[PDB]
RNA sequence: CACCCCCGUGCCCAUAGCACUGUGGAACCACCCCACCCCAUGCCGAACUGGGUCGUGAAACACAGCAGCGCCAAUGAUACUCGGACCGCAGGGUCCCGGAAAAGUCGGUCAGCGCGGGGGUU
RNA sequence: AUCAACGGAUAAAAGUUACCCCGGGGAUAACAGGCUGAUCUCCCCCGAGAGUCCAUAUCGGCGGGGAGGUUUGGCACCUC
RNA sequence: UCCCAAAAUGUAACGGAGGCGCCCAAAGGUCACCUCAAGACGGUUGGAAAUCGUCUGUAGAGCGCAAAGGUAGAAGGUGG
RNA sequence: UCACAAGGCUAAAACCUUAUGAAACUCCGAAGGGGCACGCGUUUAGUCCGGGAGUGAGGCUGCGAGAGCUAACUUCCGUAGCCGAGAGGGAAACAACCCAGACCAUCAGCUAAGGUCCCUAAAUGAUCGCUCAGUGGUUAAGGAUGUGUCGUCGCAUAGACAGCCAGGAGGUUGGCUUAGAAGCAGCCACCCUUCAAAGAGUGCGUAAUAGCUCACUGGUCGAGUGACGAUGCGCCGAAAAUGAUCGGGGCUCAAGUGAUCUACCGAAGCUAUGGAUUCAACUCGCGAAGCGAGUUGUCUG
């Protein structure tokens, strides 16, 4: 969810995924195919969805984190200063990045659990597995 | 500490001066009192005490300063600047200078 | 090295207009025989896309 | 006069005219005095025949030709190698 | 494994079923143009722990091991392969797949088997005498049971490149 | 640069650095020794500084081994990008043409070139 | 010399006008339109859970994608 | 002062942050000398840091105030 | 430095393995850019002094950012180009986009961007393909045995997928959980017997039962058939107010669309011929500069 302390406000720009493997931690994973701003509540939706589906275990790895402040329209204005810090927190996610990875659950127990999570996401995704050895 | 030699050495602003450097290794009872030209990595004069001192070790103080002042004067070395190690400029070392200052 | 101005200088960046001026080409169709020196070959590479190069 | 602050928190108009940088580069015929660098600390330290002003500014002592010495990075020097 | 050309102009292979690769040791650093389909079909079998005889254009058979693969992001398809030219008697440090065997008297109780390190770095095994897998018994484990480096069997004359107390397989609780 | 070695000083600031193992002593160098005064410790001769041997090379220094750590670091492919030319409502993306990283990997190193003085080749 | 409104109009200076007057401005607000669509209105996706039992007869948490241009606005483009 | 500022300089906004309107006869000149923050182990007030001791220790300290640059061969810290 | 993901570890700070984010982080670090010297070259401006100014509302687009909703025909910078002050062709129409900078004349010629069924200049062009929705000629999540081409996993003439005959498990109304929970509200497992075979079993039915089927098993049959993914073109999703439409007619019997190839059209661009102007060097009429004439070059929104 939100971060503990920081600077307050930010900016915005885009280009292809930097630090996001495929394996590590889990067996199966979920990968972004489009660039986006993944809201805090958007992840918190996916966690809850996958969490419920597995019942007991909690073997879900949330690789993405909302390390980004977004501002908003108090009511109308423009005549006046910079805008409200407290709209939402976001994680900039570029194609290739692993957002979520699952452990111990079966192939299908994961195909479906991720399918449900996809429906709570603002972008196209795909499920992944093994053969990713860069560093371990 | 060791910072003392590099402090005294760096403050002896090398080729800006034009003048020659006068080293002293007063750490032992065997000097080196070398005359080093800043520019070329070359030593011009130099007067030690290792081979013959006449018995003296901290007493040879002026002798080796007087020896060098004479040794330099042959080559025509007139303009020079002294550089101590961590040496406080007082006894064995102050003599070598006061003997060169008076010895030409 | 035969060079001819085939595209217009209008809407093209300053430097490219200035190069096409140095190369002595004033109209479209304008052709000239050129030096095999690195700077004169260098001018011809700057405005390559505006010229038709024979050899 | 109310109990609220004399100075209102959260501003941003604040900034300053500001200058700086290198004035003479590697391979330039300088006259004596000609400033070679404007700097904050000692990005470039004074070399052979180059003086350092109060504000770490580097000026020429004698006419010549500017040579830059980049000792591995962290220790940098500007010196003059006269044409005469 | 077979291949053709090796220049720095790759437009002749770009669209085609080819992957540009390299092989090095300390003598010959030969560039490649191998088949994507063949490399994929075979690399998936052998991984880093295994090696294969690579014959260039004509006939120059060479034994080589896979060092690193730099795949394209977006589309998980590989784009560049790095081969290491194998000597005869001594190899490098190889990351070995840590697999599991049997059920745990903890997994059935409430928890599950969690392999912390999926691949393990091992010192001087010997080439063509490299372990293709790494079977580890888990049955003895309950809840709070960890297995470090100094708990794994190494097949004949092998040593661990990783720290003695580095957690490999730990059985975790529910929820 | 006769060949070695030691003490000074330098260009060169890690491909020169550290740790760990070793060789070195009566030539040099260190500790050591005493110190009332020159002169000195916001307290103490630890340090500076003065007067000298032995003793011991312990510690420090000097040299030599070694790749465990540091440090250097390719080739290939890539990110990015000048210029040229395009897609998509947009976020964004592509093709040609040259320039081309960073990280990583192969692998490289327990430095190299001086000036002066000292001591040995019984 | 908080000449600090800091290139500093005089040594020396606050308000009000619905009683208002002139010169101008679509360089600039209020109405309408235009562009936009946050908000507004509708619609779709997923399916937790409610429906004694059964996700989908009805209902649809958390979250996601659109359409419209009737709201409040933004913006200030013709019209002072 | 920093960021915006597109690796020369410069560059706007009722863009993001923060400080100044001083202080010091030593906090200046010069000449000498000194070397930091922190951790681990061990020690009377104490017991979280602390006055001491020994190992590690390019700086993780300091620089009268904001920050950036810089800086231990000192710009840091002591004295004549 | 600040933020941060799984684990180790210890009394959490530190520390270690794996893993990341950064305008105000940086051990690194381009492409570019800037200064200077040289001109190996090719060009044609610049500087200084003095007279006269006007202009100090800019606008769009691309690219790089902030503000703003990664809204605006929005705002404020950077940078290039055009309009401003720019005619001509194209883009139906259309400051800005694309092509191209108009000295004058011609009932001549070649080309650019764009085009070549008829309106309307020029191939109803050639070849191998795609789509059948008028897509072309209104957007998305999401959805789908739509056709085209390449890949991955299997099952097979020792006879599979589908289809009909026929069997359907004994234990056991598995334990728990309950007012009952029996293959089918939820917690733990998915052990066994007979064999040609039947899984503490998928969906419906009852209040719990039963019913009626599947996962599995033979005969009859005979030849390929079932699932994940990639991609090309298409489908659904797809509702706004005066009367409709891609400019229109009309087009699949391509006039749509992917790739290659030529031939023609097409401008005030280039060219041909004639003439005029500007500056220049070169000739000359004159007592001299200079003004006239006269070539050649160049210029002329
Ligand atoms: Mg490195
Ligand atoms: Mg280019
Ligand atoms: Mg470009
Ligand atoms: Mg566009
Ligand atoms: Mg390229
Ligand atoms: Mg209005
Ligand atoms: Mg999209």
């Amino acid at each position: 969810k939100r971060t503990k302390f920081r600077k307050q406000f930010r900016g915005r720009m885009t280009g292809d995924a930097k630090g996001g493997d495929y394996v590590a931690f889990g067996d199966y994973g979920l990968i972004a195919m489009e660039p986006a701003w993944i809201k805090s509540n958007q992840i918190e939706a996916c966690r809850i969805v996958m969490s419920r589906h597995f019942r007991r275990g909690g073997k879900i790895y949330i690789r993405i984190f909302p390390d980004k402040p977004v501002t908003k329209k108090p009511a109308e204005t423009r005549m006046g200063k910079g805008k409200g810090a407290v709209e939402y927190w976001v994680s900039v996610v570029k194609p290739g990045r692993v957002m979520f990875e699952v452990a111990g659950v079966t192939e299908e127990q994961a195909k479906e659990a991720f399918r449900l999570a996809g429906h709570k996401l603002p972008i196209q995704t795909k499920m992944v597995k093994r053969e990713v050895y860069d560093e371990a | 500490r060791r910072k003392l030699r590099t402090r005294r050495k760096v403050r002896t602003t090398t080729a800006a001066s034009g003048r020659l450097r006068l080293s002293v290794y007063r750490s032992s009872k065997h000097i080196y009192a070398q005359i080093i030209d800043d520019s070329r990595g070359q030593t011009l004069a130099a007067a030690s005490s290792a081979a013959l001192k006449s018995g003296n070790k901290t007493d040879t103080a002026a002798a080796v300063g007087k020896a060098l002042a004479a040794a330099a004067a042959e080559k025509g070395i007139k303009q020079v600047v002294f550089d101590r190690g961590s040496y406080k400029y007082h006894g064995r070392v102050k003599a070598l200078a006061d003997a060169a200052r008076e010895g030409g | 090295m035969k060079i001819k101005l085939v595209r217009s200088v209008i809407g093209r960046p300053g430097n490219q207009v200035k190069t096409v001026q140095a190369l002595g080409l004033r109209k479209i169709g304008d052709s000239r025989e050129v030096s095999d020196t690195p700077a004169v070959r260098g001018m011809v590479k700057t405005v390559k896309h505006l010229l038709e190069v024979q050899e | 006069a109310h109990k609220k602050g004399v100075g209102s928190s959260k501003n941003g108009r604040d900034s300053n005219p500001k200058y700086l940088g290198v004035k003479k580069f590697g391979g330039e015929v300088v006259k004596a005095g000609n400033i070679l660098v404007r700097q904050r600390g000692t990005k470039f330290k004074a070399g052979q025949g180059v003086g350092m002003g109060r504000d770490h500014t580097l000026f020429a002592l004698s006419d010549g030709k500017v040579v830059f010495i980049n000792k591995g990075k962290g220790a940098r020097f500007i010196s003059i190698e006269a044409a005469q | 494994m077979e291949l053709t050309a090796k220049p720095r102009t790759p437009k002749q292979k770009l669209d085609e079923s080819m992957i540009a690769a390299v092989a090095y040791n300390k003598e010959n650093n030969v560039s490649f143009a191998l088949d994507r389909k063949a490399f994929d079909r075979a690399f998936r079998q052998q991984s880093t722990t295994g090696l294969f005889d690579i014959t260039v254009e004509g006939g120059e058979t060479f034994p080589a091991l896979v060092k690193a693969v730099q795949m394209d992001k977006r589309k998980r398809a590989p784009i560049h392969v790095d081969f290491y030219m194998v000597t005869y008697g001594e190899p490098v440090e190889v990351s070995v797949p840590v697999h599991t065997t049997g059920r745990s008297q903890g997994e059935v109780q409430g928890g599950l088997v969690d392999i912390v390190v999926h691949n393990l770095q091992i010192v001087a095994p010997g080439p063509r005498r490299i372990p293709q897998e790494l079977v580890v018994d888990v049955t003895k484990m309950n809840i709070g049971d960890h297995i470090t480096a100094g708990d794994i069997k190494l097949p004949e004359g092998c040593t661990l490149a990783a720290d003695p107390e580095l957690t490999v397989v730990s059985v975790l609780p529910p929820r």
